[PDB]
């Protein structure tokens, strides 16, 4: 049928005319198919024959597509699409099953020939004009235009959706407690009615749907007990991911490894513990798609640790809006994190992992916070409120850092939970200069042409040293001078640098880095009992800083 | 005596398309408040439901009026503004009185509800589109456009200017020394009257408005109490090598900005290669330098002027223990104004309050809002900022995950 629904006004892009693409010639077979199909279509109101009064044409063709040995009719709308106004949305978000509230019953209804069931504008139909061609383009083609939404036209998903929403409103208003999710061609209908009365209510819906043009060619409410949707398996009362056979090979191509990671990444939203860093490590420096990568020892451990977790199935529960959400986070691996969200203890609505990147250098307190933050956004989207957090960090560990740290932050209400490892500060820089500690005027200098660097220091105790360096920037010779001070210093030490840059990095109390000079420094910093870091400005001829420059830039520049 | 008025033609900037901004995820209670607000707005003919043939979007937020008293709907027209506002504030701008900052008292009145009277140009309405999202993307989401002038939007006061002139004229005639400035949904009212009596004049002004569509409007700023005197140079600061070194760095930097910073008597005193904790073999001619230097830091940066054709930008540093420092400049460190905000908890609560307070100063001062550099994670600000926002505008913001030793100087 065709919906009695009011049509959506559509217009071409500003100052642009409809498409006038010349129809290429088709094989007899394909023509015959086209004529047959169009006839059926013309009969059902979908299509309409038209004069040569209409300019405009958009090529048609036909083939065996989706094994269609009954023949399918295609329209290349490229040209019309470039010429049709953008529409809203297209669609741009989908629900996460962990947000669904538990139902007694849900059924799928597939809409018949959805697009073909919705009227096209009319002031616009003219542009959708197409031409079934003559045997050897000798004679005029049969010219039609669309009266309904065509298959590959820019606006068919948006208008259908729009049309379906309107259509559904009166039924939703008369049935305020029934849940309908529209996804493309399908409707999922969820209720808390008893098996028999739910079936009644579907039939009513089907009836409302027929009144509006839309057949649900599924009589007796078709479906099948477990809904499969967007990589999930959904039941009225629980949910999961669907397959996840991890193959059994000695040889993994890069390709295999990608697929595998994607799969594990998918699983990890309901399987707590899933871990993939060693598998991702195998992927560094992409070495061709078809190529085998020997699994490291560290990877084989993970792959098995993973098969372990996927041994038996797990299901998420659904959301009771009356209870709080709780988010638990656990440190697991290096920059890696895992989390569970749940309402009654250990019935996960869902699960996840976080493995950040938010800088060259960072620390656990930061990264736990960014994870907390990602979960907070995820919660608002999924459940429309924020979870109460449980965290492997002492209240004082967090307050110390964040009250000290220069950036601002805020997290939802939370508690400490003892799920080792805990987040701590491996070292605290000192706030004041240390009485009776050797003060180390460290300085660097690189030539930027030759790259020849001198990194050294001078001390208040008279001690000095300059060691030569080679493939360095002015910047590394700062970090090398500072590190050089940390090696040759006792347990307590003051360090004066003139590097804005180097001071920047260390002041943020990192515990990890994508620089090697830096992981080194952090090692030193942990071993020390007291480190004070102070900043003076370059070549201003300062006491202490002057002298290191006399013998750093001599061999420097 | 009951039908609509006649509409000003409105063009988007030369070959520019409307806003297609993603709506941010919102809390259930806020969604609720939002459909409830919009249901009225629709019944009152202010907004209409739109179809899919409108590809435009502009985010919407709900905020509390004071705290749990009511919800207000807030529309983020920053993008729509940008695409309307190289060409307005020109064809139909509103000049800014210099005298406003010199008044003893400026009171901010929200005259936003007035705009809902004037109809919006038919061919411009599509650009005002916004979406009420659903939780978990379970539902497509309620879409609307505007029929009357919208409050978030810089074209509104521009169109409405004429009515505001007529509305306001009698009042101004009767008090020619009151300074009234319109910026978006608010009027800024400035006068050198004593505080009560100022307020009486505000009330009187409120009645002139009330006759024309303003449902009992609206504060208090005292601009001539807005102080500069920042960059501080310690007092028992003439003891250690570390003190002096820090002090020298503070001055070294200040001499970027401020013409006259001496510093040399000070570079001595250090002379050697001393331990950080040694007290000093000098404190004489240098103390005079320190004196002089300090006194130039009390006063305005001599070299620097406001250029009306340039974005004001504002930096904020977290000083900790509830203190925040901030700078307004058009090019880094040519500071137009520097300041403080303190609450003596949260961090983002205070920050949003800081931003708001700064924006208002900037408005009363220059008739623009600054582009803010915010010392926070983007994600965190996005999540939380509407929780404390109370104003009707939104300034532009960057996030600055760095801060140099800039925090120290300030
Ligand atoms: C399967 C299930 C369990 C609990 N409540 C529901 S409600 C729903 F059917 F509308 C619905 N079906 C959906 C399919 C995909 C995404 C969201 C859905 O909501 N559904
Ligand atoms: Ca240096």
């Amino acid at each position: 049928p065709i919906s009695p629904i009011e049509t959506v006004p559509v217009k071409l892009k500003p100052g642009m005319d409809g498409p006038k693409v010349k129809q290429w010639p088709l094989t007899e077979e394909k023509i015959k198919a086209l004529v047959e199909i169009c006839t059926e279509m013309e009969k059902e109101g979908k299509i309409s024959k038209i004069g040569p009064e209409n300019p405009y044409s958009t090529p048609v063709f036909a083939i065996k597509k989706k094994d269609s040995t009954k023949w399918r009719k295609l329209v290349d709308f490229r040209e019309l699409n470039k010429r049709t106004q953008d529409f809203w949305e297209v669609q741009l978000g989908i629900p996460h099953p962990a947000g669904l509230k538990k139902k007694k019953s849900v059924t799928v209804l597939d809409v018949g020939d959805a697009y073909f069931s919705v009227p096209l504008d009319e002031d616009f139909r003219k542009y959708t004009a197409f031409t079934i061609p003559s045997i050897n383009n000798e004679t005029p083609g049969i010219r039609y235009q669309y009266n309904v939404l065509p298959q590959g036209w820019k606006g068919s998903p948006a208008i259908f959706q729009s049309s379906m929403t309107k259509i559904l409103e009166p039924f939703k208003k008369q049935n305020p407690d029934i849940v309908i999710y529209q996804y493309m061609d399908d409707l999922y209908v969820g209720s808390d009615l008893e098996i028999g009365q739910h079936r009644t209510k579907i039939e009513e819906l089907r009836q409302h749907l027929l009144r509006w043009g839309l057949t649900t060619p599924d009589k007796k409410h078709q479906k099948e007990p477990p809904c499969l949707w967007m990589g999930y398996e959904l039941h009225p009362d629980k949910w999961t991911v669907q397959p996840i056979v991890l193959p059994e090979k000695d040889s993994w191509t890069v390709n295999d490894i990608q697929k595998l990671v994607g799969k594990l990444n998918w699983a990890s939203q309901i399987y707590p513990g899933i871990k993939v860093r060693q598998l991702c490590k195998l992927l560094r420096g992409t070495k061709a798609l078809t190529e085998v990568i020997p699994l490291t020892e560290e990877a084989e451990l993970e792959l098995a640790e993973n098969r372990e977790i996927l041994k038996e199935p797990v299901h998420g529960v659904y959301y009771d809006p009356s209870k709080d959400l709780i988010a638990e986070i656990q440190k697991q691996g290096q920059g890696q994190w895992t989390y569970q969200i749940y309402q009654e203890p250990f019935k996960n609505l869902k699960t996840g992992k976080y493995a950040r990147m938010r800088g060259a250098h960072t620390n656990d307190v930061k990264q736990l916070t960014e994870a907390v933050q990602k979960i907070t956004t995820e919660s608002i989207v999924i459940w429309g409120k924020t979870p109460k957090f449980k965290l492997p960090i002492q209240k004082e560990t967090w307050e110390t850092w964040w009250t000290e740290y220069w950036q601002a932050t805020w997290i939802p209400e939370w508690e400490f939970v003892n799920t080792p490892p805990l987040v701590k500060l491996w070292y605290q820089l000192e706030k004041e200069p240390i009485v009776g500690a050797e003060t180390f005027y460290v300085d660097g200098a690189a030539n930027r042409e030759t790259k020849l660097g001198k990194a050294g220091y001078v001390t208040n105790k008279g001690r000095q040293k300059v060691v030569p360096l080679t493939n360095t920037t002015n910047q590394k010779t700062q970090l090398q001078a500072i590190y050089l001070a940390l090696q040759d210093s006792g347990l307590e030490v003051n360090i004066v640098t003139d590097s804005q840059y180097a001071l920047g990095i260390i002041q943020a109390q990192p515990d990890k880095s994508e620089s090697e000079l830096v992981n080194q420094i952090i090692e030193q910093l942990i071993k020390k009992e007291k480190v004070y870091l102070a900043w003076v400005p370059a070549h201003k001829g300062i006491g202490g800083n002057e002298q290191v420059d006399k013998l750093v830039s001599a061999g420097i520049r | 005596p009951i039908s609509p008025i006649e509409t000003v033609p409105v063009k988007l900037k030369p070959g520019m398309d409307g806003p297609k901004v993603k709506q941010w995820p919102l809390t259930e209670e806020k969604i609720k408040a939002l459909v409830e607000i919009c249901t009225e707005m629709e019944k009152e003919g202010k907004i209409s439901k739109i179809g899919p043939e409108n590809p435009y979007n502009t985010p919407v937020f709900a905020i509390k009026k004071k705290d749990s008293t009511k919800w207000r709907k807030l529309v983020d027209f920053r993008e729509l503004n940008k695409r309307t506002q190289d060409f307005w504030e020109v064809q139909l701008g509103i000049p800014h009185p210099a005298g406003l900052k010199k008044k003893k008292s400026v009171t901010v009145l929200d005259v936003g509800d007035a705009y809902f009277s004037v109809p919006l140009d038919e061919d411009f309405r599509k650009y005002t589109a916004f979406t009420i999202p659903s939780i978990n993307n379970e539902t497509p989401g309620i879409r609307y456009q505007y029929n009357v002038l919208p409050q978030g939007w810089k074209g509104s006061p521009a169109i409405f200017q004429s009515s505001m002139t007529k509305i306001l004229e009698p009042f101004k005639k009767q008090n020619p020394d009151i300074v009234i400035y319109q910026y978006m949904d608010d009027l800024y009212v400035g006068s050198d009257l004593e505080i009560g009596q100022h307020r009486t004049k505000i009330e009187e002004l409120r009645q002139h408005l009330l006759r024309w569509g303003l449902t009992t409007p609206d504060y208090e700023l005292h601009p001539d109490k807005w102080t500069v005197q920042p960059i501080v140079l310690p007092e028992k600061d003439s003891w250690t090598v570390n003190d002096i070194q820090k002090l020298v760095g503070k001055l070294n930097w200040a001499s970027q900005i401020y013409p006259g910073i001496k510093v040399r008597q000070l570079s001595k005193l250090l002379r050697g290669t001393k331990a950080l904790t040694e007290v000093i073999p000098l404190t004489e001619e240098a103390e005079l330098e320190l004196a002089e230097n300090r006194e130039i830091l009390k006063e305005p940066v001599h070299g620097v002027y406001y250029d009306p054709s340039k974005d004001l930008i504002a930096e904020i540093q977290k000083q900790g223990q509830g203190q925040w420092t901030y700078q307004i400049y058009q090019e880094p460190f040519k500071n137009l104004k520097t300041g403080k905000y303190a609450r003596m908890t949260n961090d983002v609560k205070q920050l949003t309050e800081a931003v708001q307070k700064i924006t208002t100063e900037s408005i009363v001062i220059w008739g623009k809002t600054p582009k803010f550099k915010l010392p926070i994670q983007k994600e965190t600000w996005e999540t939380w900022w509407t929780e404390y926002w109370q104003a009707t505008w939104i300034p532009e913001w960057e996030f600055v995950n760095t801060p140099p030793l800039v925090k120290l100087w300030y």
